[PDB]
């Protein structure tokens, strides 16, 4: 319809996705972090950072670009990252093409602070011809053809739950669990460390391991128990007295040491259970912090923010299971089970894109999608006048 | 052999240009560059093939 | 449509470019034109510039539009291209008085696109195709895409593109190119020469270069049965050499495999990833060196094959010796394999397949230009409808 | 108030409507290359078939010439092998 195309940038907590609105797949995806070298040198790029890791130069440091809130952290570095993309991946002056970016749903408290900083970057530093920012979970629901949706972000750096009612992000009901991908990565590392040779530059290496073999492990070794592992285990023992798959072994080669690691099914399940029963992690966590009750909490809070009976029937029939972590086999079904436990009186309808690729970049695809609408004026497009207004006294 | 006229003979049409453009509903306070249907030296010689043939 | 003799396929590269105007109708053949990718630039009063096929009055500068596969000066590039197109126009026009009554009438243009070109680069290029060369039939194929047809069409496969100063790593999944994984290494055939110079610092660079080209040079794993052998120089000299003729390749190969592993490890659908690993395709002039492809396979094999680590396997066997079921893993690849070549192109069979990517383009070219629909290319109409942007309507 | 919500509701309605439109309209990079492969394969079938016919025709012509008086080279090296056995 319209004579345009644009740059879409999604600063995820782990992956930064960027590309052109012209295409289905992103132009490139790089880690949302960088290597600082010393004079001041900034390394961006998946392979580049890997090569830097291979160098193992003293003084190299890993810094992330996104904080716990899903917001930009080191703004000066952010400039450098985007600059990098414009020069080496997009390969176009930031002044010529339009820029659409996004962010996760928040409670609204930092909205103004973030926009100020973006106006400084986009306009004061990059002279971006036009600027827009959108909400990721909102975009996802919209790409699914949903006006109302229960967005379940089983991703890294925490689990986001966003109740969307009639195109409304219920900010009061939006919750951000501290548990997610990153947590599990930590646990995997710690649980497998007992089988690995020995059991900050070091932290740069941690990043390397996280970006490599750890990610490989979690892609296939983890699996989510259908039922509550504890009860399910008991069940099988009962049945044994009256086959029990929990004893089944799985194999995984530890590439860097060339050795076979072997785990049973139960152990794989044990990792998954941390997202449902965090009180099994330690005494610092409450049963309510598991995804089951967190979801219920956010559902109920959503009801509180506006006819609970209808709200529950609405959200529970528009459930979107997404985020990269959601790809762990069985996760989807387990979510369904948890929902039926806490809402046994409601029919559940969930959605999940079977294509792995689509989920991994779904947030970007959502942004992509919104960026491609013909009624230009629907967005809150920003210009220098908005930066000016902000700074005008 | 004038290569330009060879072009005019070969393969026998609105041109576009890359330039600034202002969005409108009305007009919005911003502009961007794109391929606009526009308003409406060279190599100078010809390469001696036979020198560039696989023989 | 379309006349076989009017279909123009152009393949650019960092060194030279292949041009093949017209097809062989019955069969496919190896591109007969080869033109050095260089053009001269004269600086005139106040920086005004001209372009030349030669160095007019020894004042023009040597310009190389393409560097490591990437266009670094699109102005120069389109001038280079222009020169080529009109060169073949005048060539045929002189060879055939009635050329514009037939073969120089409707000319299909297939340009092979190196993945490094930007979105804006591509736009400008299509602009010149229609507004400078006035060509009413344009396809800008992904080079990797062309390659996937040549290997009897593959759904899941890898393209290893060996250049001279760079090597490109491409993964194809479901026939699509995974752009966010596609990368490139700043190493190529020249690095072989560099290491050979290091190895034999007393040799002339040409001795080294011509040796690389020579059949005595080989990647190992009957000149291999001799301690010494010889090769005739460009000047007719007899060059004698020992086992150094089998050296200088591992550095390149190792770096290739490093990125191959890293790239393929990021494929999301492991079922498809498994399929990808069983179809590896190797292309590039340097890959013509005997044994190269096999060595590359071998290096990839030993560094990625999922198989019970040597000793552990022997421990299964050891304990058995006192049948063990296959020790399956959730990982991949379990099978690493090179893709199978087509046996239906004798000409190319005879020439070798280092330039097979052109063949793939040739094959799909007749598939496209004998088809009743124009679904996959830019017409003057489409160009009029979208401008340069039309490319992303037909983008492959 | 009421109409403000209705505005929002229709705004997001139209957003979804444009999205679901494009879901059926778009046809993406992958769609092109997938169709090209299906297309190319049929080209190979016809072109491949033609090549086979040409090879057969050449073989037939050679056979006819012999009567009047891969394997085309295998028989040369085979008969040359045997020729050499007789030459030696
Ligand atoms: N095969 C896999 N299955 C499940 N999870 C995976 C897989 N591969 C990677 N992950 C996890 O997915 C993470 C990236 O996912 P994702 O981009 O959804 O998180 P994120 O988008 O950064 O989080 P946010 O959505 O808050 O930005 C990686 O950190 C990795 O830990």
């Amino acid at each position: 319809t319209l004579n345009r195309k644009c740059v879409v940038i999604h600063n995820g907590s782990h992956r930064t996705v960027a590309g052109f609105s012209n295409v289905e797949l992103p132009q490139c995806i790089i880690p949302s972090s960088y290597i600082k070298r010393t004079e001041a040198e900034f390394i961006f790029g998946t392979y580049n950072m890997i090569d830097a890791a291979a160098e193992k130069r003293n003084g190299d440091e890993v810094y992330t670009l996104v904080d716990s809130q899903g917001l930009p952290y080191n703004w000066d570095a952010l400039e450098m990252q985007w600059r990098y993309l414009y020069d080496t991946q997009l390969k176009v002056s930031p002044e010529e093409l339009p820029l659409v970016i996004t962010m996760p749903a928040t409670n609204g408290k930092p909205d103004m602070a973030i926009l100020e900083r973006y106006y400084e970057l986009a306009f004061d530093k990059l002279n971006v011809p036009v600027f827009q920012i959108v909400i990721e979970p909102l975009a996802i629901a919209l790409s699914m053809g949903k006006s109302s949706a229960f967005v379940i972000d089983i991703g890294a750096s925490g689990c986001n739950v966003t109740p969307i009612i009639d195109g409304i992000v219920v900010k009061n009901a939006v919750v951000r669990s501290k548990f997610g991908g990153d947590f599990l990565d930590f646990q995997v590392h710690e649980r497998l460390a007992p089988l690995i040779k020995e059991e900050q530059k070091r932290s740069t290496d941690v990043w390397y391991e996280a970006s490599t073999w750890i990610q490989q492990f979690k892609s296939t070794m983890l699996q989510v128990s259908e039922k509550d592992l504890f009860e399910l285990e008991r069940y099988y023992k009962e049945q044994a007295d009256i086959n029990n798959p929990l004893v089944q072994k799985k194999n995984f080669l530890f590439k860097p040491l060339n050795k076979t690691l072997t785990l049973d099914l139960k152990e794989c399940y044990q990792f998954a259970e941390y997202l449902f029963k965090p009180q099994l992690i330690s005494d610092k966590f409450s049963p309510e912090d598991g995804l089951g009750p967190l979801m219920a909490k956010s559902v109920k809070k959503a009801g509180a923010s506006i006819s609970p009976e209808q709200v529950y029937s609405l959200l529970l029939t528009n459930v979107i299971i997404t985020g990269s972590t959601s790809l762990i086999e069985g996760m989807e079904q387990r979510i369904i089970k948890e929902l039926s436990i806490r809402f046994p009186q409601y029919k559940l309808t969930t959605f999940a894109n079977q294509v792995m690729m689509d989920r991994k970049i779904q947030g970007w695809l959502g942004a992509l999608t919104m960026a491609n609408l013909p009624s230009w004026s629907l967005g809150k497009w920003y210009s220098k006048e908005d930066y000016e207004t902000l700074k005008r006294d | 052999m004038d290569p330009q006229t060879l072009i005019t003979k070969a393969n026998k049409k609105e041109s576009w240009r890359y330039d600034w453009y202002q969005p409108s509903k009305e007009k919005y306070p911003f502009r961007y560059k794109t391929w606009l249907r526009n308003q409406e030296e060279s190599c100078e010689d010809i390469l001696d093939l036979k020198e560039f043939d696989r023989r | 449509p379309f006349r076989q003799d009017s279909i123009l396929i152009i393949y650019p590269r960092s060194q030279t470019t292949l041009v093949q105007f017209g097809l062989n109708e019955e069969t496919f053949t190896v591109p007969e034109l080869e033109i050095p990718t260089q053009i001269y630039r004269t600086t005139r009063q106040d920086g005004s510039y001209t372009y030349h096929s030669t160095n007019k009055d020894n004042k023009a500068e040597l310009i190389k539009p393409i560097q490591n596969g990437e266009i670094i000066d699109i102005s120069a590039f389109t001038q280079f291209l222009r020169l080529i197109f009109v060169s073949i126009l005048s060539d045929r026009a002189n060879k055939n008085q009635d050329a514009f009554e037939a073969e120089l009438s409707n000319i299909p243009l297939l340009l092979i696109t190196h993945h490094s070109w930007s979105q804006s680069d591509l736009e400008i290029i299509t602009q010149y195709v229609f507004e400078s060369l006035e060509i009413n039939n344009l396809i800008q194929l992904p080079a990797s895409l062309a390659a996937t047809y040549s290997m009897i069409s593959l759904q899941n496969c890898c393209i290893i593109d060996v250049g001279t100063h760079h090597t490109d790593i491409i993964p194809i999944v479901d026939y699509a190119q995974l752009d966010h994984l596609v990368s490139s290494i700043p190493m190529g055939g020249q690095s072989i020469n560099d290491s050979l110079k290091k190895l034999l610092p007393q040799w002339d660079d040409d001795q080294i270069e011509s040796l690389k080209k020579s059949p005595i040079f080989e990647v190992l794993s009957k000149n291999s049965d001799l301690e010494f052998n010889t090769f005739w120089d460009e000047k007719g000299n007899e060059i004698k050499v020992g086992k150094q003729r089998f050296q200088g390749c591992n550095n390149l190969i190792k770096n290739i495999s490093n990125r191959v592993g890293l790239t393929l490890d990021n494929i999301d659908d492991i079922n498809k990833a498994k399929a990808v690993w069983e179809n590896i395709i190797i292309v590039g002039g340097t890959t013509s060196i005997s044994g190269f492809k096999e060595a590359l396979l071998g290096q990839l094999l030993k560094d990625h094959l999922i198989i019970e680590p040597e000793e552990e396997k022997s421990k299964r066997e050891e304990e058995a010796k006192s049948f063990v079921p296959t020790i399956e893993y959730v990982q991949c690849p379990t099978v690493i394999k090179l893709a199978k070549y087509p046996d239906y192109f004798p000409e190319w069979k005879k020439s070798g397949y280092s330039e097979i990517i052109f063949l793939g383009a040739q094959i799909v070219s007749k598939q496209i230009f004998t088809h009743p629909k124009d679904t996959f290319y830019i017409t003057r109409e489409k160009y009029n409808m979208k401008g340069p942007a039309a490319l992303w309507d037909v983008q492959f | 108030r009421k109409k403000e919500r209705n505005l929002h509701l229709q705004k997001i309605n139209s957003i979804i409507d444009f999205i679901k439109e494009r879901q059926s309209e778009q046809w993406s990079r992958q769609e092109r290359c997938f169709q090209f492969g299906r297309l190319g394969a049929s080209l190979h079938n016809q072109m491949e078939k033609d090549e086979q016919k040409r090879i057969e025709r050449t073989a037939k012509q050679r056979l006819a010439a012999l009567k009047s008086n891969l394997l085309d080279q295998t028989k040369d090296t085979r008969i040359t092998q045997l020729l050499r056995q007789t030459n030696s």
